[PDB]
């Protein structure tokens, strides 16, 4: 079953998805908008 | 604005000045309230 | 007798001791920081009992 | 071969690029952490180690004349006067049992006060 | 390929005050929260439901007392993630039952991994040999066999060390007491790394500074010294025939003189360490059966280390109820150990 | 035996640093 | 030319001699396990399964050779205690000198590959130069360990063709080999079920078998192999330190915390099994089950199993031996040869009181006995002038139920503190310490030495990693940095990004 | 020089001191009021000097057990009455 | 929760304090990187 | 069959001085353990 | 006292194996051109 | 001629706020009474 | 160098040295896999830890 533990784990699962997720989404973002001159 | 007009010593004395003071207040502290063994 | 209480410790190899355990042991606690060269001592076995060698060294 | 072999004894030119070096160390942490002065990076070599062997050579020094450690023992005590146990305190336990089993049949008197 | 991969490794590696780079990604958060959490901790968090103890500035502790204290033993090795089953995402109670600990700890170790990967990373863009990165898994060794493996071997994260002064100087007494640690010899050769490492820093500043050309004419000698300059700033020669004459043997390779001291303090760490291990186990290096063997049958046989057992009986006795209060140890006056008077 | 062996390790080490200081690879200038 | 540290350098490109070299590694290896089982067998006392098992006499590799399913000799005996029975060819000795036999086969081969280095196969086709394709390598051997893998796990372990695995009951006192049916539910990652064990090499070894023909058929993006130094093999030494030294740190706290495949009856007990009382537990269970049974207090603790109560000792604990003291723990405590029987111990007052048990932590220990609400009701003083509990002040008795005192109570405080002494051990045994001339002083078992050795190889393997790694990335630097290394690239400023000339 | 304003710059310029001059102290006195309101003692459940101890208990608040901890400290706080 | 809102405001009055002075030249940092 | 990839060894005297010392020093401080 | 006999043995290997690699190593070299 | 808001910007900020935050906290600390 | 009757049977295992995908290849698909053995070291570590705790997995020597 879904235990109150199993529970915590997705929770903690989805938390560092979101964290790491935004993450690069703002560094990708930033480097998109400024570039090196080549 | 203009940055470069307050002189460089006033502003590391003043910033000197205020370290010492927190500082200070600290040892005063050891010696009051809590954590005085009084 | 480094305590100065009649206890004596041992140091030295020969007298069951290794690399680890071993050591010149400090003189008398009776002697205090009284000078004890080898001429104030009776003999060289009251010297040595005292803890004579640690003053020389 | 080993790389000690390309330095000779006694040759003028430096053995390594202090400005490599200076560039790695200076983007680990920032630039102005950083010696690019060989003379001043080498006085800091020998300041910091001397300095703190003095004084911890002080230390026992001036133990040597019953000037001891920072004594907390039961500095923080709670609203009724209930002694609360810091690290300190901890530290204290440890201390006495060093000192009531030393030189075990030495002392008659209660203070040990050499 | 110019694909957002490659525009983005280009951002990392941009020339700033403060590189970033790929590693940085893992380093600047663990970093940032390890620091953070031991000054949020030292500053208002307790070590009253763990240990029995007050340990943060709002309690009336110091900077030598405050620490981040290690979880209770009840909580055996458990990681203590926020969101787990002991403190079921409620942030109060995770502060009450040493969840900053792990915390501290393991973003600790990621953020020593984001360092090391750091050295190899600028490492390799500057084109320099990464051996700051290879002098860099000492002091690695080090963490992870005190913080993490000393701990994973005895009953729970309690027994590690707390983070904060007074709480190490208690750990290094408890390693006295209990593991008679100063008698093994792996903690000996981690001494001699030291002191010698501390010893060889010493030792080549100070021949540096003493045997420099004159390249210049002022008093203050730091000014005579130009970063592109080929000459050697100081003379070998003289440094050789100076500690060839004081001490009898000199350095002569100046390669040599800079790797043994890269080697000789690396090298001392990593052997304290595998003591740690040991000690993980309670493998000590204790006694010397044929001292004890002897010293039952023959009253009157005395050595140092007979006298230095007498000494770890005391800290354990003495130390251990208050130290260990999870074990209820409730020993009578009549049952401690205590010479004459004292 | 144990006694023997220590300060045969010993006399050893004595031993070395004598030929390390006077029979040394001489340096040389180059 | 070369320097010491470097002499095996050269087999770096001669992949026959490099053949040659593990060739007689792995015959030093197969060499070492045939003459250590060898060395065990000649010293190994099979008579006493209960009190003197193998984890007791400083075995390493017999209990590794049980696990998998041999537990005779030749010579008749078993270690379960069996007599009269035929093991086949497949003995401890059978085992230890077929390891001996395929040792002198590696090592005639390798000197086969070293002499005739200069095979065909080892070169490029097109280049002619010396060249090994390890991403096709990988892959073949990746399916050959998917193979060996699965097999064991579907024929060996199940029993299907094959001895199983060593199985016992929570309280390790009824082992031996039996066949294991895979778990396929969660439970399957219980490091405890053994099921586990089985579903895990049926189901990794079909990953390594379906990974290992896609590395076969697959080549490796441009961009990994460029990352990686794919055609550099010093990038499969820094990989495989890494695997091997993640191995290493799994195997030693499997050991230490235990699980299905490091059974108490061929490895000794746990420090945790002593730290929360797991056997003492059992005992009192089984002692509360007789007395609600109407038995007598004579016949519950007369039922405990010798083998039970054994393991409610400290001396098996590993966690209180110490780096320098050697050799078996019979060395120690001595040769086990009877239970005394469980201690009981009462005061003047008829209170029963009990011992304060020896925490791991602690080389030495008070005693101090308290009621069942834990008040400290007698101990032994050390200061003697203002002993309130003395034993002789409370009237300490000590009554032995089970074992070889059965029935006997003693009165006199000399002996009734000398028992109270072992009580702190845990349950009392009696020792024979004249055959091996035991000094008393407890040591680890296997469980503590096999733990410990692998940590710390696990450590030092770490660093391997770290340096061969190191090699592999910069190796264009590996003997100093470019004299012409020009100022701009490491000053700042030059270069938008640091270290791309094409940024300036 | 890697292209930010350098710091000697910034920390000398009228403008810098303008914005800091409000936001130093203000963030000192939020800190302090942390403090002073007794929200420290609330977010981080550190007791108050009148809260280690029950009136007469001597026996400190110990967890004990792993997965019940939370409702340990619990009951731990209503016991003072 | 009243104490929550008195530690905060005077980090909110700095924070907006912060932006009157910064804004105009702000506006001009980020449409020059566009 | 001449195998193209030996190289010769070399330990200079230095080596050879910094090496025994060490052997002879980690033999001083191990054996009083290995005693014990 | 009642030492570890085996000790001895142990102590004059751990000397004499690496001692002789050292001296083997150092001689083949000086032997050379 | 001079960028305000930069990664060298954020990484001072993300140490001094807080830092002044706690400066106070502890300052506060040295009145309370037992 | 030397031929072999072994040697010639070998031949196409060892002849495609150097040989590359173009760009990135399988990197993604690999990331995947990579990121899906993470989740699963994982809950192995939290379940022999006693973080993740399941219904009828009883992580003690009493599941024998
Ligand atoms: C190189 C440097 C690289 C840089 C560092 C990288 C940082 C990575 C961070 C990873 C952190 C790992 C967390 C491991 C926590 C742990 O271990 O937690 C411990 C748990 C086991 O739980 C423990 O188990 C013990 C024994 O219990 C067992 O026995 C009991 C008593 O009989 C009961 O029967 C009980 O039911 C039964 O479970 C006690 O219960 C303890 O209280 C309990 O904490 O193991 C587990 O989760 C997993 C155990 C198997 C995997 C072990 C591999 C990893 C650790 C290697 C270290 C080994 C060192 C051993 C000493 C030397
Ligand atoms: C950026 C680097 C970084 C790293 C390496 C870590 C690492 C860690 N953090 Mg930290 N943390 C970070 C940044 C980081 N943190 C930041 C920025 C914050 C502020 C928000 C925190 C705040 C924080 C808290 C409050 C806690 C931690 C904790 C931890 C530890 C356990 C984390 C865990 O179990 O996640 C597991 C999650 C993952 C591994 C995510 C991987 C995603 C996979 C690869 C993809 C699949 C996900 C999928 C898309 C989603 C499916 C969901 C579905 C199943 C329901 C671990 C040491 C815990 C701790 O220290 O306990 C003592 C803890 O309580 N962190
Ligand atoms: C489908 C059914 C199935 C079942 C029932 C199992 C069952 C099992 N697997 Mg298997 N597995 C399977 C399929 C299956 N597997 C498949 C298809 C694969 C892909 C090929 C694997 C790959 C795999 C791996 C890699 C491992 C397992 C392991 C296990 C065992 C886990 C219990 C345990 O003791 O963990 C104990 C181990 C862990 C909990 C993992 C810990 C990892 C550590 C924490 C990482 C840290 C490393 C770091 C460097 C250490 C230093 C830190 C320290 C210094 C502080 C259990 C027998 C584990 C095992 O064999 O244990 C003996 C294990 O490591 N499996
Ligand atoms: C995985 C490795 C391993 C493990 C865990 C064991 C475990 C065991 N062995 Mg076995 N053994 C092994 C490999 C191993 N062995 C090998 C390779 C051999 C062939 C030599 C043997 C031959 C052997 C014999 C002949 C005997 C054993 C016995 C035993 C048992 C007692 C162990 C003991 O007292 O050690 C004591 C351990 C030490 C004293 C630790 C040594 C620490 C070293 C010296 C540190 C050196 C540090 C180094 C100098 C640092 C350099 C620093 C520098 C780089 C700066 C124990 C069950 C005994 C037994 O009871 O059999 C029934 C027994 O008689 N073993
Ligand atoms: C799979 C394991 C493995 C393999 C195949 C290699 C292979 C190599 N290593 Mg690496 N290395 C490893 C693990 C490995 N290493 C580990 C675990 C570490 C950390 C300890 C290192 C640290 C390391 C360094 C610092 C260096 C190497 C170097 C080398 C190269 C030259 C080796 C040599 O000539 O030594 C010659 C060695 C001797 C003549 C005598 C050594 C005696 C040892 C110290 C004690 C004896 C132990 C005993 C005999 C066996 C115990 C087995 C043990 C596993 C239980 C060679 C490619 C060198 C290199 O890169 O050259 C360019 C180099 O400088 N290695
Ligand atoms: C206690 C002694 C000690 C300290 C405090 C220390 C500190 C440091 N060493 C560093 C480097 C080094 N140390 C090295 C060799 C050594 N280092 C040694 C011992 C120390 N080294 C010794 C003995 C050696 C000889 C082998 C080398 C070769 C280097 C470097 O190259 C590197 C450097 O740059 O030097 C200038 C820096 C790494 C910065 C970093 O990782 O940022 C990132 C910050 C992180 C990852 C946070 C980690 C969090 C820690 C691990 C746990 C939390 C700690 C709390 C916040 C504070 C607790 C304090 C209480 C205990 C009182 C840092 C200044
Ligand atoms: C080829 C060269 C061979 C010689 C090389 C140099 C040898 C030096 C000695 C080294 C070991 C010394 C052992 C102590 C002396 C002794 O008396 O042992 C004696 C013991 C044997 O123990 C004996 O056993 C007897 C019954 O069989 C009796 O009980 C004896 O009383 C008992 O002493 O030797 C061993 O069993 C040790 C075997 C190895 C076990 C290794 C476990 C740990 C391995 C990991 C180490 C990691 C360290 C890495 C650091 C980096
Ligand atoms: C001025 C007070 C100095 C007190 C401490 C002494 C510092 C220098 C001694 C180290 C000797 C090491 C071996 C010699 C190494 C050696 O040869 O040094 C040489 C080095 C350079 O020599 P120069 O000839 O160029 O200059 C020295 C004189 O000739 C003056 O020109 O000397 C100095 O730089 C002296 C600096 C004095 C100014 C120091 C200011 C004090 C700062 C203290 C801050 C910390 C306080 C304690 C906090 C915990
Ligand atoms: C934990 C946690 C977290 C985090 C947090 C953080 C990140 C924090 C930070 C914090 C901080 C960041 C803080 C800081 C502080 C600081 C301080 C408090 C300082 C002080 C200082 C001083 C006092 C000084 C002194 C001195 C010196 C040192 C030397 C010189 C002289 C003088 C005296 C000046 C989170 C939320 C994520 C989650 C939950 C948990
Ligand atoms: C030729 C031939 C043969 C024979 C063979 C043989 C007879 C073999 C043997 C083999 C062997 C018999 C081997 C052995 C080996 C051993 C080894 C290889 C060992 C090693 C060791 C080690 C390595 C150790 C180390 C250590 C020490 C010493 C101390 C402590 C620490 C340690 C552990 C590290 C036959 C008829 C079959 C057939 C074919 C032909
Ligand atoms: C983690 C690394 C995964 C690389 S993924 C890679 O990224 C490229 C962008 O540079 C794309 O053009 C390409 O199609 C994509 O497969
Ligand atoms: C000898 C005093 C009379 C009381 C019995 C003492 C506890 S029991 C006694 O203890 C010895 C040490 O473990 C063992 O060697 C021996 O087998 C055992 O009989
Ligand atoms: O002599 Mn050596 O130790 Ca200086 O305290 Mn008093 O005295 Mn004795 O007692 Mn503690
Ligand atoms: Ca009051
Ligand atoms: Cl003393
Ligand atoms: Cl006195
Ligand atoms: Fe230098
Ligand atoms: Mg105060």
């Amino acid at each position: 079953t879904i235990t109150p533990s199993l529970k915590g784990f997705f929770i903690g699962l989805l938390s560092g998805a979101v964290v790491l997720g935004l993450t690069f989404a703002v560094l990708i973002a930033i480097s998109q908008i400024d570039k090196v001159q080549r | 604005s203009e940055g470069g007009r307050i002189p460089l010593w006033i502003v590391a004395t003043v910033a000197g000045m205020g370290v010492i003071v927190i500082v200070g207040l600290f040892f005063y502290g050891a010696y009051a309230g809590l954590g005085s063994s009084l | 007798d480094i305590d100065g209480i009649r206890e004596p410790v041992s140091g030295s190899l020969l007298y069951g001791n290794n690399i680890i355990t071993g050591a010149v042991v400090p003189s008398s606690n009776a002697i205090g920081l009284h000078f004890y060269p080898i001429w104030e001592a009776a003999s060289l076995d009251e010297w040595l009992y005292n803890g004579g060698p640690y003053q020389l060294i | 071969e080993s790389a000690n072999y390309g330095y000779k004894f006694g040759q003028e030119e430096e053995t390594y690029n202090i400005v490599a070096a200076h560039g790695y160390f200076g983007r680990l942490i920032f630039q102005y952490a950083s010696f690019n002065n060989s003379r001043s990076l080498h006085f800091f070599l020998a300041a910091w180690p001397v300095v703190g062997v003095w004084f911890a050579a002080l230390g026992i020094s001036t133990m040597a004349f019953n000037l001891n450690g920072f004594n907390f023992n039961h500095s923080v005590i709670d609203a009724k006067g209930n002694v609360i146990n810091t690290w300190a305190d901890i530290i204290n336990r440890a201390n006495l049992g060093m000192e009531v089993m030393h030189e075990r049949n030495a002392h008659n008197f209660p203070l040990d006060l050499a | 390929e110019r694909g957002w991969f490659d525009i983005l490794d280009d951002w990392l590696k941009r020339d700033r005050f403060v590189f970033v780079g790929w590693s940085g990604i893992l380093l600047f958060p663990c970093a940032y929260l390890a620091l953070g959490g031991w000054l949020t901790g030292t500053t208002f968090v307790t070590s009253w439901y763990t240990h029995g103890l007050a340990s943060s500035y709002l309690e009336g502790c110091n900077f030598l007392t405050v620490a981040v204290s290690t979880p209770a033993n009840s909580m055996g090795h458990s990681l203590l993630l926020l969101w787990g089953p002991e403190a079921q995402g409620d942030f109060t109670r995770w502060c009450q039952l040493g969840g900053l600990w792990t915390f501290i700890a393991l973003h600790g170790a990621f953020g020593l991994i984001g360092f090391m990967l750091r050295q190899f990373e600028i490492a390799r863009l500057v084109g320099v040999r990464p051996y700051n990165a290879i002098a860099f898994s000492a002091p690695i060794a080090v963490f992870v066999s005190v913080f993490l493996i000393y701990p994973l071997g005895q009953s729970s994260w309690f027994f590690a060390p707390s983070f904060g002064v007074a709480a190490i100087f208690r750990f290094l007494l408890f390693f006295q007491g209990f593991h008679n640690w100063t008698l093994n010899p792996f903690h000996m050769m981690g001494v001699a790394g030291v002191l010698g490492g501390a010893l060889l820093c010493a030792i080549h500043g100070a021949t540096v500074e003493n045997t420099l050309f004159q390249d210049g004419e002022g008093a203050s000698t730091f000014r005579a010294f130009n970063p592109t300059q080929a000459e050697e700033t100081y003379s070998m020669v003289t440094a050789n025939r100076f500690w060839s004459q004081i001490f009898g043997i000199a350095f002569s390779n100046k390669r040599w003189l800079h790797f043994f001291m890269l080697f000789v303090p690396v090298t001392g760490l990593w052997m304290s360490a595998i003591g740690v291990v040991g000690l993980a186990l309670n493998l000590r290096s204790y006694d010397f059966i044929s001292q004890e063997i002897r010293a039952a049958e023959d009253p009157e046989f005395e050595t140092f280390y007979t006298k230095n057992l007498l000494l770890n009986e005391g800290i354990r006795a003495w130390m251990a109820p208050q130290d260990q209060p999870h074990e209820n140890f409730v020993f009578p006056e009549e049952v401690l150990p205590r010479g004459n008077a004292l | 035996m144990e006694t023997i062996t220590y300060v045969f390790i010993f006399a050893c080490i004595i031993a070395l640093f004598f030929f390390a200081i006077f029979f040394r690879e001489p340096p040389r200038i180059t | 030319g070369l320097p010491w540290y470097r002499v095996h350098t050269v087999l770096i490109n001669d992949p026959g001699r490099l053949i040659a070299a593990h060739l007689m590694h792995t015959a030093l290896v197969a060499g070492w396990a045939g003459s250590m089982a060898l060395y065990e067998l000649a010293t190994f006392d099979p008579s006493d399964p209960v009190l003197n098992p193998m984890w007791r006499q400083g075995m390493f590799v017999l209990p590794f050779m049980a696990r998998l399913g041999v537990t005779g000799s030749w010579s008749g005996w078993s270690i379960t205690g069996e007599t009269g029975i035929d093991p086949g060819f497949w003995s401890f000795e059978g085992v230890a000198l077929a390891h001996i036999v395929l040792s002198g086969l590696l090592f005639l081969a390798a000197c086969w590959h070293w002499v005739y280095w200069d095979l065909e196969l080892f070169r490029d086709p097109r280049t002619g130069e010396p060249a090994l394709d390890l991403p096709k390598m990988f892959g073949i051997h990746l399916f050959l360990a998917g193979l060996l893998c699965f097999g064991f796990g579907a024929f060996h372990l199940t029993g299907l063709f094959g001895p199983g695995m060593w199985v016992s009951d929570p309280y390790g006192l009824t082992g031996s080999v039996q066949p294991v049916a895979p778990e396929w539910g969660p439970d399957g990652f219980n490091p405890y079920n053994p099921g586990g064990v089985v579903a895990h090499h049926i189901a990794a070894g079909i990953v390594g078998i379906i990974a290992g023909l896609f590395h076969i058929l697959v080549r490796p993006p441009q961009r990994l192999y460029k990352a990686l130094r794919m055609g550099n093999i010093e990038t499969v030494l820094s990989s495989s330190i890494a695997a091997v030294f993640f191995a290493a740190f799994v195997v030693a706290g499997t050991m230490w915390y235990g699980s299905a495949t490091t059974p108490i009856e061929l490895f000794g007990p746990t420090r945790y099994q002593w730290d929360s009382s797991y056997f003492q537990q059992e005992i009192n269970r089984r002692v509360q089950a007789s007395l609600a049974s109407g038995a007598t207090l004579e016949e519950a603790w007369s039922a405990i199993p010798e083998k039970l109560a054994f393991y409610d000792y400290i001396g098996n604990n590993p966690a209180k031996g110490g780096l320098f003291r050697t050799g078996p723990m019979n060395k120690g405590d001595g040769i086990a040869q009877a239970w005394k029987g469980h201690a009981v111990f009462r005061n003047k007052e008829g209170e029963e009181l009990f011992v304060r048990r020896m925490p791991a932590f602690f080389e030495s220990f008070p005693v101090i006995l308290t009621d069942k609400n834990g008040v400290v009701k007698a101990d032994i003083p050390f200061r003697r002038a203002e002993s309130k509990y003395s034993f002789e002040q409370q009237g300490v008795t000590v009554s032995f139920y089970g074992g070889e005192l059965n029935g006997q109570t003693f009165t006199d405080p000399p002996t009734v503190k000398s028992y109270a002494r072992k009580a702190i051990f845990g349950e009392i045994f009696e020792f024979d310490t004249e055959t091996l001339n035991s000094d008393g002083i407890f040591r680890t078992s296997p469980r503590g030495w096999f733990t410990f050795a692998h940590a710390v190889f696990a450590l030092l393997f770490f660093f391997g990693h770290i340096w061969h790694g190191a090699r592999t990335l910069f190796r264009d630097v590996f003997s100093g940095i470019d004299p012409e290394l020009s100022p701009e690239q490491v000053e700042w400023g030059f270069y938008q990004k640091v270290g791309d000339v094409t940024t300036r | 020089t890697t292209g930010e304003r350098p710091f000697s710059d910034i920390i000398t310029s009228v403008r810098y001191w303008v914005i800091h001059s409000i936001t130093i102290p203000a963030l000192f006195i939020a800190g302090w009021l942390f403090v002073s309101t007794g929200l420290a003692y609330d977010v981080f459940g550190t007791p108050r000097p009148d809260s280690y101890y029950a009136q007469e208990q001597r026996s400190i608040p110990l967890v004990t057990d792993r997965f019940e901890a939370k409702q340990q400290v619990e009951t731990f706080l209503e016991q003072l009455k | 929760d009243w104490r929550v809102l008195v530690v905060l405001l005077p980090v909110l009055l700095a924070a907006g304090w912060a932006v009157r002075n910064i804004l105009p030249y702000a506006v001009k940092q980020v449409q020059k990187l566009l | 069959e001449p195998n193209p990839n030996r190289q010769p060894v070399e330990l200079n005297r230095t080596s050879l001085y910094l090496g025994l010392l060490l052997i002879l020093v980690l033999a001083l401080l191990f054996s009083s353990y290995f005693f014990n | 006292m009642e030492v570890n006999q085996l000790g001895l043995i142990a102590t004059a290997l751990f000397v004499l194996v690496p001692s002789v690699f050292l001296i083997i190593l150092y001689v083949q070299t000086e032997s050379q051109q | 001629s001079y960028p305000i808001f930069t990664v060298r910007w954020v990484a001072v900020h993300t140490l001094a706020v807080p830092t002044i935050f706690f400066l106070g906290a502890i300052a506060a600390m040295q009145f309370i009474q037992r | 160098a030397r031929r072999t009757w072994l040697g010639d049977i070998l031949r196409p295992l060892n002849s495609e040295y150097g040989k590359v995908a173009p760009g990135w290849g399988t990197t993604p698909l690999m990331a995947v896999f990579m990121g899906l053995f993470l989740v699963f070291l994982l809950i192995i570590l939290e379940i022999y830890n006693s973080t993740l705790i399941l219904d009828g997995v009883n992580v003690s020597w009493k599941a024998l």
